[PDB]
């Protein structure tokens, strides 16, 4: 066993850092630029401020705005055949999530057109196994990541998911080599997005770090950053929802702390909470950020029971447990009396989660989220037995079984809690 | 009055665990890297602290040389002769060893090897504090890279 800590070479972050950071890409040798954007962000004035300053010095840039909410292996292919028609020198990605993971597959298949995508989807699906040597990238182009959402850390992590065209199974990709070599974290790009995207991105960031601290892949290099985002979001997310842009300091803090959780989960990997939420948000067409918001109430208690089901000869002899790891957070943010027990601290943490969820305006259960009994009880099995295969990299030391992973969906929908 | 922006700049890869040197060193062998030089101090070489890196390199097969003259504080005289050995060997990877003195001097050797025409005294007034961003270093890593 041998751990690591990999990160982008440069991370520029402050209010209005986009024009200064973009100057660095023009002060060196760079003549051709490629920009990947979504339909919505280009129609309004959000993808032109970068382009204006880029043209000011004098370069050739164009916008590729056909990326929808989830890449389908064709639009990335379309941009790839666009890429080999322009010979770009730098690739600049905008948006949060799908427009950013999409710009990575274009980057890899632009430098290796010979390498057919099936090799990448069959050789590089996880990052723990480093026996497979991914071909070197970054000889004729470099990728710059710009984030326009507060809560998804997709600018510093080497994760990208694509879907098949004819069929629907996912094609996850993960190789430390897909990380952009420069990430730009700007806050003026998130100033007027409504109080319905700040509440779901922020919870996505909370989920991104709440389990990276308890993941079996956590090292002494990432718990310093995961423990900070939770501290930072517990005092600025509520202030960035009721007051919105009227408090610009809170928005900057929330936006900056989304990348910190990105650093935390770039090295440690996400638990089961982010895998079942990854499929439940794809079949019922609910946005990413809801799915991990309602089941975080019941997945924490799933890691507190004493079930013998656990990773065999791992995460139980070296790693003590996760019951008390969560209790460390309970008094790290100050939710415990001087003398309590671990159970009381867990209850207090769960109560704080309850208040945060209730005050931020999210449904208490799936039933009030827009899902009916008709298409759940018949599809809960087909959704349940699929999460097990879903990249769950031994995280959440309690090893999951389908027969019991089912009941946490069967009781989340009706709103009750998991009690043995 | 333009607001100032911060940054977070780190090495591309950091490896850490009990016995992580040979496994991390292996990656370098798999990548194309034929020539490499090691910068070291005096006290550790008389101990068994130099064979654990050279032997794993010779087994795969690469040209490694010995640089055993760096003392507690670099005096601009041994870094110059180090650059003289560097451009007389044409290395592809520079591997630093030791904490403090032999790792600080290896960075200067890297600059003087990758830019022989640039005098050291020119860098004494341009780049001395990491707070300005108006002057850029000549690009590095073209013909070498640093392992610490």
């Amino acid at each position: 066993n041998m751990l690591w800590h990999k990160l982008p070479k440069s991370i520029y972050f402050r209010r209005g850092s986009l024009p200064i950071a973009l100057d660095e890409v023009i002060t060196d040798g760079h003549k051709r630029a490629l920009i990947v954007t979504d339909r919505f962000l280009f129609n309004n004035g959000y993808a032109d401020q970068i382009t204006s300053v880029l043209k000011a010095a004098g370069v050739e840039t164009e916008v590729f705005f056909e990326v929808e909410a989830d890449p389908t292996l064709s639009i990335v292919r379309k941009g790839a055949e666009l890429a080999n028609s322009f010979k770009p020198d730098v690739i600049i990605a905008l948006g949060g999530g799908s427009p950013m993971d999409a710009a990575k597959i274009m980057w890899v298949m632009y430098e290796h057109p010979e390498t057919h995508f099936e090799e990448l989807a069959l050789r590089f699906m996880d990052i723990r196994k480093r026996i497979y040597k991914f071909p070197k990238m970054g000889v004729k182009a470099k990728m710059i990541a710009v984030t326009t959402t507060s809560g998804t850390g997709s600018e510093v992590t080497p994760f990208a998911v694509v879907t098949d065209d004819a069929t629907g199974q996912k094609y996850p990709l993960a190789d430390y080599a897909l990380t952009p070599d420069m990430a730009i974290v700007d806050a003026n790009l998130v100033m007027d997005m409504p109080k319905s995207l700040c509440a779901f991105g922020g919870l996505d960031a909370v989920t991104h770090a709440m389990e990276a601290y308890v993941s079996v892949l956590a090292s002494e290099f990432s718990d310093g950053q995961a423990l900070q985002a939770l501290k930072l979001l517990k005092e600025y997310l509520p202030a960035s929802y009721h007051e919105g842009s009227k408090n610009p300091v809170a928005r900057e803090r929330v936006h900056s702390a989304a990348t910190i959780a990105g650093i935390a989960f770039a090295n440690a990997f996400l638990g089961v909470c982010h895998s079942m939420a990854h499929k439940l948000g794809s079949q019922f067409h609910i946005p990413h950020g809801l799915a991990n918001a309602l089941l975080i109430c019941n997945v924490i208690r799933y890691n507190a029971n004493d079930n013998p089901t656990k990773q065999t000869a791992f995460s139980q002899y070296d790693r003590p447990q996760a019951r008390r790891r969560y209790a460390e957070i309970a008094d790290h943010l100050g939710l415990s009396a001087p003398g309590d027990r671990t159970a009381a601290k867990i209850e207090k943490l769960l109560a704080w989660l309850e208040t945060l969820k209730a005050e931020l305006g999210i449904p208490k259960s799936i039933r009030e989220a827009g899902v009916q009994e008709a298409d759940f009880l018949a599809n809960v099995d087909k959704l349940s037995e699929d999460a097990f295969d879903d990249q769950c990299t031994g995280a959440n030391p309690r090893y999951p079984l389908i027969s019991e992973l089912k009941q946490i969906l069967l009781d989340t929908y009706y709103g009750r809690d998991y009690v043995e | 009055r333009a607001e100032n922006m911060l940054w977070h700049k780190l090495p591309k890869s950091i490896y850490f665990r009990r016995g992580s040197l040979p496994i991390a060193l292996d990656e370098v062998i798999t990548d194309g890297h034929k020539r490499a030089l090691i910068v070291t101090d005096r006290f550790l070489f008389n101990n068994g602290y130099a064979d654990q890196i050279t032997s794993v390199l010779k087994a795969a097969g690469v040209e490694t040389e010995v640089f055993f003259e760096v003392e507690a504080d670099p005096t601009l005289s041994i870094v110059r002769k180090g650059a003289e050995l560097a451009n007389s060997f044409k290395p592809d990877v520079i591997i630093a060893l030791g904490g403090g003195s032999p790792m600080d001097a290896a960075k200067i050797m890297w600059v003087m090897y990758e830019h022989p025409e640039t005098h050291f005294e020119e860098l004494a007034l341009r780049f001395m504090d990491i707070r300005k961003r108006i002057y850029k270093f000549p690009k590095m890593g073209v013909k070498a890279k640093m392992i610490a």
